[PDB]
């Protein structure tokens, strides 16, 4: 109940390993995650790209990962709405 | 000032930079009527009219909706070609608004630059909204088409010609 065809490459468990941090734990000495800031691009490289399946997850790629204007514009409210508008385009 | 702007602060260092164009700007600047508004009744009457607009005006005859503010068409443009060169056109957007015109006073809202809290910093501040077109020199070259416009009669467009820089008309 799962049969996604890019799960069968293990270097796609290594990318998920490097979109975040592991966390040497203090209750128990087994591995968690400090610090998921996971990518929802990760499977956009090994995904069919025909399929709403495919703008499902390029939505989530705009919407559920951050999106941001690199170089600072001089107010605060203009910098915020530089990413707001990014994010829109 | 500087770094990313709309086309506001390019228009302001312009003027900043140089002081024979600011000049040329102040020179050309420096040197009533009781309207009840309302259309589209009696147009549909005689004859079609079958979109309310003036746009219909555009599509055929000048003579299609009524002809007592085909009047004011002349008249009141008259008065704003006075205005203009006593300065500003926010002054001729409120006589715009008393020539029974509604939407071809959208034309002289057209006339504003972006000034913007989302790409101007530095208006960002005497506006908290959004404010002109950042599509203005598109606007320019289509309030220009006009200028020329040969449906249109000169007692409409001359300022058309002046909204994008005058020819003499």
């Amino acid at each position: 109940e799962l049969q996604r065809k890019f799960l069968f490459d293990d270097v796609y468990l290594d990318k998920e390993i490097e979109k975040v941090t592991i966390e040497a734990r203090k209750s128990n000495p087994y591995p968690q995650i400090s610090e998921s800031s996971l990518l929802f691009k990760d499977a956009l490289d090994y995904m069919e790209k025909t399929s709403s399946d495919y703008n499902l997850w390029k939505l989530s790629s705009i919407l559920f990962d951050p999106v941001s204007y690199p170089y600072k514009t001089d107010n605060d409210q203009v910098k915020m709405a530089l990413l707001k508008k990014e994010r829109h385009c | 000032l500087h770094p990313y702007n709309s086309r506001g602060l390019f228009e302001k260092k312009l003027m900043q930079d140089n002081k024979q164009l600011y000049q040329i700007w102040i020179v050309m600047v420096w040197l009533p009527k009781n309207v009840p508004t309302s259309k589209w009744l009696n147009s549909i009457t005689s004859g079609g009219l079958k979109s309310c607009d003036l746009d219909f005006p555009l599509r055929e005859n000048t003579n299609v909706l009524d002809v007592k503010d085909k009047e004011e068409d002349h008249i009141f443009f008259k008065y704003i070609y006075e205005l203009i060169l006593a300065g500003a056109i926010d002054e001729a957007l409120e006589e715009a608004k008393l020539s029974d015109n509604i939407s071809i006073c959208m034309i002289l809202c057209g006339i504003q630059e972006y000034l913007n809290p989302v790409i101007d910093t530095q208006i960002a501040n005497e506006f908290n909204t959004q404010q002109g077109i950042k599509k203005h020199s598109l606007w320019r070259r289509t309030v220009y088409s006009l200028s020329q416009q040969a449906g249109l009669d000169p007692y409409e467009r001359a300022i058309y010609s002046y909204l994008s820089g005058a020819i003499p008309n």
